[PDB]
């Protein structure tokens, strides 16, 4: 039975009526002349309502031939963004001569009106020997180089410290802020790539990985492990270009490498394999909820997981 | 070889060819081998006599080289004795088995334009080669030329900017490029084009002496021979440079 | 909503009406014909070839032309000569195959050339829009010199984008940056029609080959199907995300065809009730230029052109990427097809028109 | 054969199994049949005293029936394909 | 509302970019503001990509330099905003024209170059 | 039928109890005729008797398959 | 399966408690382990020269 299974293919093969290799061509006549029986009219869906109808002239009346229309022109919602104004050269050191004039001033007066503080001398080793506001100078020579050098050592600790801080709550902040940003998208650049292969791993950890990082909603579709497929990604530009960089210029499809296993680890010479960008565009919307790389075993399937995004097309045979 | 053609000994040489050629079995796979030879070998016979050359080529061409040069040669030949027809369906051949070789496109080009009178299958033949490779400007420059040898100018200056735009340090699209300018569409933006040149080109040999080239057109003569002077330091191995420094000697 | 009317329109109406009833009936007979007669093997079979025949298409003769880019390439009725409108405002014709000027004329437009047509009826009196914002008829001789002038059409404020001529004759469609698009009389020079229908301007026209249904492919992304008749309207804007710079009908009426900025040619208006498209294809890497079908005069084939330096086919059936080709250095602008046969002309940034066998 | 096939799909996976008598071990997955076993391949540590007394054994042959769960991650695993695979069966 | 013949005029977020990218250039002195210089460099060669004001006023001032691209074969917007675009190259007063020059060794050369795809996009 | 009116609550929020007292919560991913489930966002709750006394502990697993022979009973919280 | 363990040493653990290395020489569809030269792992101890293990005990086995 299989080999008989077998000869059918091989025949098939050698001359299909239709294949699914290119997506058939034929017409089928049954369904035409159903839609011809339900026009009626030996016009079309946009005539059959002018249904044989003639007045004066020829003219009609369901769909009158007197008027001018002038219907409701829809205004797409566009995202305000609120534009980044820059600043001058100028500008920017008038702010900043200003901020620190006014921060300057409060210390003064914080100080002079207040007296909350108190303002010391900023010894360091090259005052040392000339400063006497705090005793000691050359009483406790060694005492002194230690205060001296201790209040150095602060002043460092402190700005070392600072900017510790900073970057902590800066790092607190990025966690909750890409929790918040679930904002909007309004347009998504796309780019969908086909290989003839990747049987490597490191191939696929990077399209994983990188994947992951960028929010980038798609998917690397495939047929039989070894065989060509395909990859869509998309998302914000940026990312995108990023994406395609890594496929193109970082990855080599071309490169020799080991498949680790139980029974050997298989060396994989292939200068046979390639990639090549086919998309490079934008989707009206991205109906892609996440990354779902895959594998079939047949085109058609292949196809089918395609279409459950309402979206085959991405995939070319060639 | 050059030895022999400086005494000029034809027979000798011929017979040297010949002892030559026996050695030359053992010789396999062997670095910038035969395919040499070979080339010298067909130079000599054109030197003399045409048509014998091209049962070689037909022969040992084919083989082991599979080499640009061997079908340029082919059809320099063919040009020298007529046949211009069959010297085009070679490039063509040549142009099939090796896409990457801008010389092989060129000579087809020039074939379309100049030898018949159909500028539009060179132009189409030209673009044919660039979409075959982007990776070269040679290419790009070959287009220029051809551009240039037709009257049409604008055209050229668009094709020099949009290979700046892709390759901008290549020199030869600077003098290319420079030499548009001294045809005096401008007559101006001269100087500035050039230190521009300079600047990309890193004062590169051949922009110096384009630069000089151009200045001795315009018959500013001392300023001519210092720019040669100046070609001339930067590599003195390049040859054009020393002509025009004689020109404006003499 | 908002809806008053005119006496030259009613009194073309009926004729277009009537012109396009009549015709599509016989397409419809035609199609009819061809299903019953038809077999899975030979046609398929001659498709195959005719895919072959476009793909093993090369670069013929790339004749250069003017100073800024070609805007349009019009091939003939007849099929003979060609007219490349560039961006200066100069729209020299060339003899097809061997690509060779007849003349120029500068002194046309001001400003950037939009699309060139030629007349239905093979008496050839092409018409050309622009940005300049006017229209011009132009009586052509192959004898005389190259092109006279017939008469100008003042009806659009802003630049256009396309003009295209209803099958008839009597008409010629224009449509602009401004928010309308314009059918105008063909014989007194003077306008009917203004479709509002568009927050930005209507960039593309189409009429389908029948005379019913004109395919206003606007700036918004909204494709509007208008029965001109009725000025009513069978759209769908899900189709396109940026501009729709191009919509063409599969002569068979049976589909439009619009070509976008976001790329993707979307195919669709169906027997189909339901108006889904059998395909979108993903047309060019950066945007989509013009879209051209013809089945008039031979079978049905898409092939267009984009700001990817690429032509490229597309079988009327599959929607495949049949075949790229590469011939153009540059940006790709216009383009078409010859009706009988397989003989691309386009033209673009490249600043030079270009034939594909 | 729609949970095989799931399994299949997992092939070369590092995935942890918690067996029914404190047994947990990493492992790369590489064999799947009919009644769910798992070869597993480079067994790593995950606990100190869950983890059994093993140490040069790379390679090993978990009984199907004696898993009590394969600990994947929210990135090693198959979903809604399943829940529609289970809708066509009965 | 903005100019008719100022075309092709940017949309919002293609603005914001382009401004972008002019202030990096500013930064980096790959950049030439006004409408003169942006003249020059279409003039050099040196204009990768022409950025203008629709709100200029009068108008016709710029609308050489469209043509001049054309012609050079560079692509080019007008923005909307002449105060904007000023601020954007580092001056308070506001400009009409700029140019974002060529140079290979740029850092932004990248995004320089992703810009101008997007003006030639626009162009039609 | 039972199998059946488990297809409702796929991809929502379920409750499952299994032997050894091992209350495991997430959403219903996946069953087959054998009831063998696999849950995604998924919390484990070890009931654990030991020295007289009781004590929970809470393994959190993001994602976690279960074999049938383990599942006693499947519901909603 | 368990043709690549056969004709060699390997480290078997049951359900019960116990763990046993010995060379597997046979096995079926239901698990049913074939073993000779069989020993314990933690205790060393020396069972028998061949034995037959049954499927439902085996919770783990190992290739050494």
């Amino acid at each position: 039975l299989l080999d008989l299974s077998k000869f059918k293919i091989y025949y098939d093969n050698n001359h299909g009526y239709e294949w699914w290799d290119t997506a058939y061509l034929d017409e089928k006549g049954e369904l035409m002349e159903k839609y011809d029986m339900n026009g009626t009219s030996p016009a079309e869906e946009k005539l059959a309502e002018d249904i044989d109808e003639v007045d004066d002239d020829d003219d009609d009346e369901h769909p009158s031939i007197r008027y001018v229309a002038h219907p409701l022109p829809e205004k797409i919602n566009e995202a305000k963004v609120s534009i980044k104004a820059y600043l001058t050269q100028h500008e920017r050191k008038r702010l900043r001569r200003n901020r620190r004039k006014m921060a300057r001033e409060a210390r003064e007066i914080k100080i002079k009106l207040g007296l909350l503080p108190k303002p010391e001398p900023k010894v360091k080793l090259s005052n040392m020997m000339s400063v006497f506001e705090n005793d000691q100078n050359i009483t406790d020579p060694t005492a002194w180089e230690k205060v001296v050098k201790d209040q150095v050592d602060l002043r460092k600790r402190k700005h070392l410290e600072e900017n510790e801080r900073r970057h902590e709550d800066a790092i607190k902040r990025r966690k909750e802020a890409v929790n918040m940003n679930v904002e909007k998208p309004t347009v998504y650049h796309c780019k969908v790539f086909q290989f003839k292969n990747l049987q490597n791993p490191k191939i696929r950890f990077k399209l994983k990985m990188n994947s992951k990082e960028l929010s980038l909603k798609g998917l690397c579709l495939r047929i039989r492990d070894d065989g060509p497929g395909i990859i869509i990604v998309v998302g914000n530009e940026k990312s995108c270009k990023f994406y395609e960089n890594l496929v193109m210029k970082r990855i080599k499809w071309n490169e020799d490498f080991e498949l680790h296993t139980n029974t050997g680890d298989i060396k994989m010479d292939m200068h046979n394999n390639s990639i090549s960008k086919t998309w490079e565009g934008y989707l009206q919307d991205c109906k892609f909820k996440g990354w779902f790389m895959k594998v079939c075993n047949d085109q058609d399937s292949l196809l089918r997981t395609l279409g459950q995004f309402d979206s085959e097309h991405f995939y070319s045979p060639v | 070889i050059k030895l022999l053609g400086r005494s000029l000994q034809l027979d000798e040489l011929r017979d040297f060819f010949q002892q030559t050629f026996s050695s030359l079995e053992d010789f396999k796979i062997s670095g910038t081998e035969r395919l040499y030879y070979k080339y010298v070998n067909f130079l000599r016979y054109q030197d003399l006599n045409e048509e014998a050359i091209k049962f070689l080529n037909e022969r040992c061409l084919k083989s082991f080289p599979i080499c640009h040069k061997f079908f340029l040669q082919l059809g320099q030949i063919y040009h020298s004795m007529g046949n211009i027809e069959m010297s085009r369906e070679t490039y063509l051949s040549g142009t099939r088995l090796v896409p990457n070789c801008p010389l092989l496109w060129v000579s087809l080009s020039k074939i379309d334009e100049i030898d018949l009178k159909n500028p539009v299958r060179a132009r189409s033949i030209l673009d044919r080669g660039l979409l075959k490779n982007p990776d070269d400007v040679l290419f790009y420059i070959a287009k220029i030329q051809m551009e240039i040898r037709l009257g049409n100018l604008d055209q050229a200056e668009l094709l020099v900017t949009q290979a700046l735009q892709k390759f901008p340090s290549n020199a030869l699209l600077w003098v290319e490029q420079i030499k548009l300018f001294k045809h005096g569409n401008k007559s101006s933006l001269k100087k500035t084009i050039f230190q521009d040149a300079l600047r990309r080109t890193q004062n590169d040999h051949r922009v110096l002496l384009e630069i000089g080239v151009s200045f001795y057109a315009e018959a500013q003569y001392e300023t001519s021979l210092k720019w040669l002077e100046r070609a001339l330091k930067k590599c003195s191995r390049y040859g054009d440079t020393w002509v025009w420094l004689f020109r404006t000697y003499a | 909503f908002f809806t008053p009317a005119t006496s030259e329109l009613i009194f073309a109406r009926r004729f277009l009406i009537n012109y396009s009833l009549e015709r599509s009936r016989k397409r419809l007979q035609k199609e009819m014909e061809r299903h019953q007669k038809f077999n899975t093997r030979q046609e398929l079979l001659s498709r195959r070839t005719e895919l072959q025949r476009m793909a093993n298409l090369e670069l013929a003769g790339s004749q250069l032309v003017s100073t800024k880019p070609i805007s349009a390439v019009s091939l003939s009725t007849d099929d003979m000569v060609v007219a490349t409108g560039s961006w200066a405002g100069d729209l020299q014709v060339l003899n097809s195959q061997t690509l060779q000027p007849l003349t120029q004329k500068l002194d046309s437009h001001v400003g950037k050339i939009g699309a060139i047509d030629w007349h239905p009826d093979s008496n050839n009196q092409m018409i050309s829009c622009a940005e300049d914002g006017l229209i011009k008829n132009f009586q052509y001789s192959n004898e005389e010199g190259g092109l006279r002038l017939l008469g100008d059409l003042v009806g659009h404020e802003r630049r256009i984008s396309d003009v295209k001529y209803h099958p008839s004759g009597k008409f010629i469609g224009s449509a602009s940056h401004d928010m309308t698009w314009r059918l105008w009389d063909a014989s007194t020079h003077q306008e009917l029609l203004l479709q509002e229908g568009h927050d930005k301007g209507v960039f593309s026209l189409s009429f389908q080959c029948d005379g019913s249904l004109v395919c206003s492919g606007g700036m918004d992304s909204l494709s509007m199907l208008w029965d001109i008749r009725s000025g009513s309207k069978v759209m769908t804007l899900a189709g396109h995300s940026k501009p729709i710079y191009t919509v063409a009908w599969s002569p068979n009426g049976y589909q439009v065809a619009t070509g976008g900025g976001d790329g993707i040619i979307n195919v669709w208006d169906i027997r189909k009730r339901d108006e889904g498209q059998l395909n979108q294809i993903l047309a060019h890497r950066n945007i989509v230029t013009q879209v051209r079908f013809s089945k008039e005069d031979g079978g049905k084939k898409l092939v267009s052109c984009g700001y990817d330096n690429l032509i490229n086919v597309y079988s009327s059936d599959t929607w495949l990427k049949m075949g790229s080709l590469a011939g153009h250095t540059d940006k790709i602008i216009s383009l078409d097809i010859s009706n009988n046969s397989h003989f691309l002309v386009s033209g673009g940034w490249d600043r030079s028109i270009k034939l594909w066998n | 054969m729609l949970f095989f096939s799931f399994f299949k799909t997992l092939v070369d996976q590092e995935v942890v199994v918690e067996l029914k008598n404190d047994i947990e071990i990493k492992g790369t997955l590489q064999s799947v049949d009919q009644f769910l076993n798992l070869k597993l391949d480079n067994i790593s540590c995950t606990d100190e005293k869950k983890y059994p007394h093993l140490g040069s054994v790379r390679n090993i042959f978990i009984r199907g029936s004696t898993v009590r769960y394969v600990y994947l991650n929210k990135n090693m695993v198959d979903t809604n394909l399943l829940q529609d695979a289970t809708r066509r069966e009965v | 509302a903005p100019n008719p013949k100022a075309f092709p005029l940017a949309d919002a977020a293609l603005t914001q970019q382009i401004l972008d990218v002019v202030q990096q250039a500013a930064n980096l002195r790959q950049l030439k503001k006004g409408a003169n210089e942006a003249t020059k460099t279409l003039n050099r060669g040196i204009s990768e990509f022409i950025i203008m004001a629709a709100d200029c006023e009068p108008i016709e001032i710029l609308l050489h330099l469209p043509l001049l691209c054309e012609d050079k074969n560079v692509p080019y917007v007008f923005v909307p905003s002449r105060v904007a675009l000023g601020r954007a190259c580092g001056v308070s007063r506001p400009v009409i024209a700029a140019s974002i020059t060529t140079n290979d060794a740029s850092a932004i050369k990248t995004q320089i170059y992703a810009v101008k795809d997007k003006i030639e996009t626009l162009l039609i | 039928t039972p199998l059946d009116l488990l297809k409702l609550n796929l991809d929502e929020r379920v409750y499952i109890k299994l032997r050894g007292a091992r209350t495991l919560v997430g959403t219903l991913q996946a069953f087959d005729s054998h009831c063998n489930i696999v849950l995604s966002d998924a919390v484990e709750t070890i009931y654990q008797l030991n020295n007289e006394e009781l004590s929970e502990s809470e393994r959190r697993c993001e994602m976690v398959f279960i074999r049938g022979d383990t599942v006693t009973l499947i519901s909603t919280p | 399966t368990l043709k690549d363990y056969l004709n060699k040493r390997v480290v078997i653990i049951k359900v019960d408690g116990e763990c046993l290395i010995a060379s597997l020489n046979g096995f079926d569809k239901n698990t049913n382990l074939f073993i000779t030269n069989v020993f314990n792992r933690i205790s060393k101890e020396f069972i028998c020269k061949a034995q037959l293990l049954r499927g439902s005990e085996i919770a783990l086995v190992g290739l050494i």
